[PDB]
């Protein structure tokens, strides 16, 4: 009977418009005790608890409660009472109620109305989630009011009473026994969210009174509230003035982490204060050196090398104690011996911003940044501007560094690319390319194209010259006739493209129609079907795609020219190069 | 290093005292002890000065009780390099000089002393318990006697033991006896007599709280032994005290500090990961005294509430042995409560369907039961899907309420992946030729900051595993079946084989499944595997009862079909449900009817309305 009146109730209250009780509703009154008196009967009872059968109907009223709500115009006493009687039992936490307040929030003095009225309800401690709700109200109306405006200016520009200094002064002067779930906390976090929003306002010292009541917070210490409280402090510190003493605490209260890190906070309040206490740097070191002796303090704190990496963009700025900044830092890559890395790639950086505005740790730092490859991005990059800042171990310590040996196949290739900028270097270079002769290969090709860019001359034609082309070309021969090399052909293709690239001259060509030849062996093989997987067409298709485009590209189609265009027939028997014959034609045209 | 710097070092501290930079070439030192700039070996060199100049300073700095201003700063130079080594070569020697030294400083313990004594017992500790070379006993006799200067200073004068940590030799032969001395004084008896007076005073509150606040730091380390003499150790003839002593953990727990709980919490997992004890102590605790009392403190621990609720989800998880139905009914309400608190982690919620899915396992396997229980069986049996509707129908329109604001985030999840991001053919050619919580984040005050995620990918995984668990439930639902010759039923087989009763709530609870997952199947940017979802959420309704099947497909057309004039995935689902060749003459019956309207004013549609009517 309680569930079946309600919808009797609703059923009328659907057909009705203003209400068929036109939107006064005294038995709404006499339904809303009746449901606490049905919470009454239902402490007695158990057969069917939290039926659906009530917490449908449940919504109902609630639904039916709300609209009323929004079809009245008493826009303070239901608020409270909902929720209180969402207090008596059962917690909805109407999201309804949250679009209400949403539809309520967004001056309307209504709202100013409705603010002292908050101010008296959440004061009006009589549960705690009756309290605690309206502080959510209370906070986004706070926050709603500040966001969408300039700066709070509904209020800000004259509210008319101080009526939160008044609730403010009396809340600030009261820090009252400073709650289960951590309401108090959550209370506090209120109290600080609201004074971080009026933070920006036009009190003054009162907010600094305000703020010292907040010292009180940060005299209070739970962990999450403790960081908070510290959080709380530097919102006031750079809004507020100063004093050195608590500048420099409040660094060394910056000192102090913790587990659950407030980093996120940590970070703002470095963002606070990187600009003001280097400003007041600006503005006049004793800090850092108190600072240095704090860095000292870190008990193998890497928060402090973080926060230190931050706070370096200033120091190098300051530019002190950078070496020994950097012996720590080597110590701290002791230590991590990627984090460190890009610590190390900043601490880098700001050592190369100075400078450019020892060479033994900076070589020390490469190999960490080998050492980082062989133990498996950036750090290619960073030995680039490593490769910049060491032409602002010597190459040959590295004869055992497959990954590994590919990543040195790129590292390599870098440090010859960057020490290029020789002629007896290079082969020296290839006596140890040579040496180290073990993809890996087209690696291997981007480092022949970094020897090929060393193998541009700009003006020694027939100054003395090719040993260590010969002697890779014919070992491109040979590994390409064995089985299976046609990358590592085309790879000596490439070689021999770079070489006719470097060179006006057949001994290639003969091998190469002998490539074409097998590629075209390689072709019928390939199209033995009239349409495998993805991969060894698509390389044919590039490796025939280079050997299509030098044999034509310098001139003299051969003797065997009559071999050259029976492959070309077998390419048209073939279904693809859309691009690659219509510029072959068009040089041939040419 | 034990070179031309540590000759000049040990020179200017010539005298073992001097001023400040007395202090400060005695720190600076054991820094570099701990972190100088490379390392050629100085070490096993190093520490053959060190344990002597450590007996040169445990001479100068010997005792407890207070030595406070340059002492216990001489004892901070003491702990910096306490510690500031590694046990890496020729570590045994020196250990037996600092063996010497162990025992030396073995005592000292009460007012204003345990700072450079302990740094130096882990190193040693660590060292020594690595091996198990015997030597450890004279620890724990140093160990012992210690924990006879504890009591004394505790019990009498009304700390960091780590015991198992002190037991690391991972045999324990040497017996429980001076821990179980502990043991049993902290758990057979109330540590502190302010506890039965403050237990019974509930059904640190007072100023009385750092001696509270030593108990607990106490018997928390105490707990931290007793499950490496529960998991590889089993004890007989104790089994009496140890749920009491879970229940005397349970009572107390205070919470200024945070890893306080989350120790006690993985140590509550380690408890948990008993077998016997995970076997005894459910059937016989009331687990209910771990309520959300289980749990409090600051919002920090709201982070904590996974594990928290996670270990007690593996709790039942495991204690799944035939738990009572007003005690299932308990955990339905409590856990799918859990569940139903969905602003805490998808993971946890994720998880707390699996567990109740499989609880509704046990509730099929103990619901399968009493003719006398069996209604309340199908009340329970109406519980669960009055748990599982408004699981999904609250947290799918929940999802759905993210909906509208995940536009905003699609302007977000677009944007930071709009953020994100043949030349020797070529030259060769050429020279030679917000009214919800998003304003609560644009707030200046937050906690963690704006994390990303591919929510549909979030919301698929949300809706395949959530539809995943709903599909076996109504596979579970031919079971609790009237006897449908109330109705007369001709084919008592094919009745009672599908659905064959509801509520009138429990159909409108059934008819909001539709009216909320297709508009639930709003969000597909722009798949098909979500109408193969749509099947299975078709595939779910394909396991129900015609007349409903009726009815709400009469509540659902125009829904559908206007809904319809969005998008084309939708006939998919209707390809669906009439393919399926059981409610093929159903589904035919509505669409005959409520095509045949709209064929009058075929007139004049959108060549898309053409085409959907088409």
């Amino acid at each position: 009977f309680f569930t079946n009146m309600v919808d009797l109730f609703n059923t009328m209250v659907i057909t009705n418009g203003d209400e068929w009780l036109k939107k006064k509703g005294n038995m709404i009154l006499k339904l809303k005790d009746m449901l606490n008196l049905t919470l009454k009967t239902i402490k007695e009872n158990s057969f069917y608890i939290d039926h659906l059968q009530l917490n449908q109907s449940i919504a109902k009223f609630q639904a039916l409660y709300l609209r009323f709500t929004e079809l009245s115009e008493r826009d303070q006493n239901p608020l409270l009472l909902d929720f209180i009687d969402f207090s008596f039992s059962n917690g909805i936490k109407a999201s309804y109620s949250l679009k209400k307040f949403i539809f309520h929030n967004i001056n309307k003095e209504k709202q100013n109305n409705f603010i002292n009225d908050a101010t008296l309800f959440v004061l009006s401690d009589k549960l705690d989630a009756r309290i605690f709700v309206l502080k959510n109200v209370i906070n986004s109306t706070l926050i709603y009011e500040v966001a969408t405006s300039g700066s709070l200016k509904s209020y800000l520009v004259e509210d008319k009473k101080p009526k939160w200094l008044e609730l403010l002064h009396n809340k600030i002067w009261k820090n009252s026994n400073a709650d289960h779930h951590d309401l108090f906390r959550f209370e506090l976090l209120q109290l600080s969210a609201i004074f971080i929003k009026a933070d920006p306002e036009i009190i003054a010292e009162i907010k600094k009174d305000i703020i010292k009541f907040c010292w009180n917070f940060i005299k209070l210490e739970d962990t999450l509230i403790k960081q908070s409280a510290y959080l709380v402090t530097s919102y006031f510190i750079s809004k507020f003035d100063f004093p050195i003493k608590v500048v420099t605490q409040v660094f060394v209260a910056l000192l102090r982490s913790s587990h659950v890190e407030a980093r996120y906070l940590v970070k703002q309040s470095l963002d606070v204060l990187t600009p003001v206490l280097h400003e007041r740097m600006n503005a006049a070191d004793t800090w850092i050196n108190w600072v240095k002796r704090v860095m000292v303090e870190n008990s193998s704190s890497q928060n402090n090398i973080l926060y230190q990496f931050l706070i370096s963009h200033p120091d190098l700025f300051f530019n002190s104690r950078d070496l020994f900044i950097s012996n720590i830092i080597h110590h701290m890559n002791k230590i991590t011996f990627s984090d460190s890395h890009t610590l190390a790639i900043d601490l880098a950086s700001l050592i190369l911003y100075w400078e450019n505005k020892s060479l033994h740790l900076r070589e020390a730092c490469t190999a960490f940044l080998i050492r980082y490859v062989c133990a498996s991005e950036l750090g290619l990059r960073a030995i680039n501007i490593l490769s910049e800042l060491i032409s602002d171990v010597k190459l040959v310590y590295f004869e055992k560094f497959i990954l590994y040996y590919c990543m040195n196949a790129l590292d390599v290739l870098y440090v010859f690319f960057k020490n290029k900028t020789i002629m007896e270097n290079l082969p020296t270079i290839q006596n140890l390319l040579e040496k180290c002769i073990k993809d890996v290969q087209e690696a291997l090709q981007k480092v022949l194209q970094v020897i090929m860019k060393a193998i541009k001359a700009q003006g020694v034609s027939v100054i003395i010259e090719s040993p260590g082309k010969t002697f890779i070309q014919m070992l491109t021969s040979v590994i390409t006739q064995d089985l299976q090399e046609t990358s590592s052909v085309t790879a000596g293709v490439t070689l021999a493209w770079v070489l006719f690239m470097n060179f006006p001259d057949v001994p290639l060509l003969t091998p190469l129609m002998k490539t074409f030849s097998k590629l075209c062996k390689d072709h019928l093989s390939i199209s033995q079907p009239k349409d495998a997987l993805e991969e060894a067409r698509i390389t044919t298709k590039l490796l025939e795609k280079v050997l299509y485009i030098l044999s034509l590209k310098v001139s003299l189609l051969g003797d065997s020219r009559r071999p050259f265009l029976s492959t070309v027939a077998l390419l048209i028997d073939h279904s693809m190069d859309q691009n690659f014959l219509r510029k072959i034609v068009n040089m041939s045209r040419s | 290093m034990s070179l031309t710097e540590q000759i000049e070092q040990f020179a200017s501290r010539f005298r073992d005292d001097d001023t400040l930079q007395s202090r400060y070439s005695t720190l600076s030192e054991l820094y570099d002890i701990m972190e100088l700039l490379n390392s050629p070996e100085d070490y096993h060199f190093f520490l053959q000065a060190v344990i002597p100049l450590l007996l040169n300073q445990l001479k100068e700095v010997p005792i407890s009780y207070d030595a406070h201003s340059p002492e216990q700063k001489l004892r901070n130079s003491m702990l910096d390099i306490f510690n500031r080594c590694l046990m890496n070569q020729t570590f045994q020697p020196y250990a037996m000089e600092v063996l010497e030294f162990l025992l030396s400083v073995l005592p000292k313990e009460n007012e204003e002393n345990g700072i450079l004594c302990m740094k130096v017992l882990t190193t040693l500790f660590k060292s020594f318990k690595s091996i198990l070379q015997d030597k450890l006993d004279s620890f724990i006799r140093i160990i012992i006697q210690i924990y006879k200067n504890t009591p004394n200073l505790i019990n009498q004068t009304f700390l960091r033991s780590s015991m198992f940590s002190f037991k690391i030799l991972s045999e324990c032969p040497i017996t429980m006896v001076t821990l179980y001395s502990s043991y049993k004084q902290l758990t057979s008896t109330s540590l502190p007599e302010f506890t039965p007076l403050i237990m019974n005073l509930l059904n640190n509150r007072p100023a009385y709280c750092d001696f509270i606040l030593a108990q607990i730091k106490a018997t928390s380390f105490l707990a931290y032994v007793f499950i490496r003499g529960y998991a590889p150790e089993f004890l007989q003839d104790y089994v009496n005290f140890v749920p009491d002593l879970i229940i005397r953990l349970l009572q107390d727990c205070p919470s200024e500090l945070s890893s306080a709980r989350k120790e006690l919490l993985h140590a509550t997992r380690h408890i948990l990961s008993t077998n016997y004890k995970k076997l005894f102590l459910p059937k016989l605790d009331y687990l209910f005294d771990e309520r959300i009392l289980i749990g409090n403190g600051f919002t920090m621990h709201e982070t904590l509430r996974p594990l928290a609720y996670s270990t007690v989800a593996d709790f039942i998880h495991n204690i799944r042995s035939e738990l009572q139905l007003s005690e299932i009914e308990k955990t339905i309400k409590i856990y799918t409560g859990y569940l139903l608190d969905e602003s805490l982690a998808l993971t946890v919620q994720i998880m707390s369907a699996k567990l109740l899915l499989n609880l509704v396992e046990r509730i099929l396997k103990l619901g399968k039961e009493n003719p006398q229980e069996a209604p309340r069986a199908k009340k329970l049996l109406m519980i669960i899907i009055d748990s599982y509707m408004n699981r999904f129908k609250t947290l799918n329109r929940q999802y759905d309420t993210i909906m509208k604001y995940y536009g905003r985030y699609e302007t977000h999840k677009k944007e930071k992946a709009e953020k994100l991001k043949d030349k020797e053919s070529e030259e060769f050619m050429r020279k030679v030729l917000v009214e919800m919580f998003d304003i609560k984040n644009y707030a200046p005050i937050l906690l963690l900051p704006t994390p990303t995620n591919d929510p549909i990918k979030d919301a698929f995984y949300l809706y395949r595993t959530l539809m995943s668990f709903l599909k076996t439930i109504i596979h579970d639902l031919k079971v609790f079946n009237p006897p449908p010759n109330e109705y007369t039923v001709a084919n008592p087989k094919l009745w009672a084989s599908v659905s064959r009763v509801f509520s009138y709530e429990e159909v409108i609870v059934f008819k909001d499944l539709f009216h909320e997952c297709i508009i639930g199947l709003k969000f597909f940017k722009d798949t098909k595997d979500a109408r193969e979802l749509m099947d299975y959420l078709a595939f779910m309704f394909m396991q129900m009862d015609n007349a409903t099947f009726n009815e709400i497909i009469e509540q659902e057309l125009p829904f559908v079909y206007e809904r319809m004039l969005e998008d084309s995935g939708l006939l998919h689902v209707a390809q669906s449900f009439l393919t399926s060749e059981i409610t093929s003459p159903n589904f035919a019956g509505i669409l005959l009817r409520f095509l045949k309207g709209k064929l009058k004013d075929l007139g004049n549609v959108d060549f898309n309305t053409s085409n959907v009517l088409i």
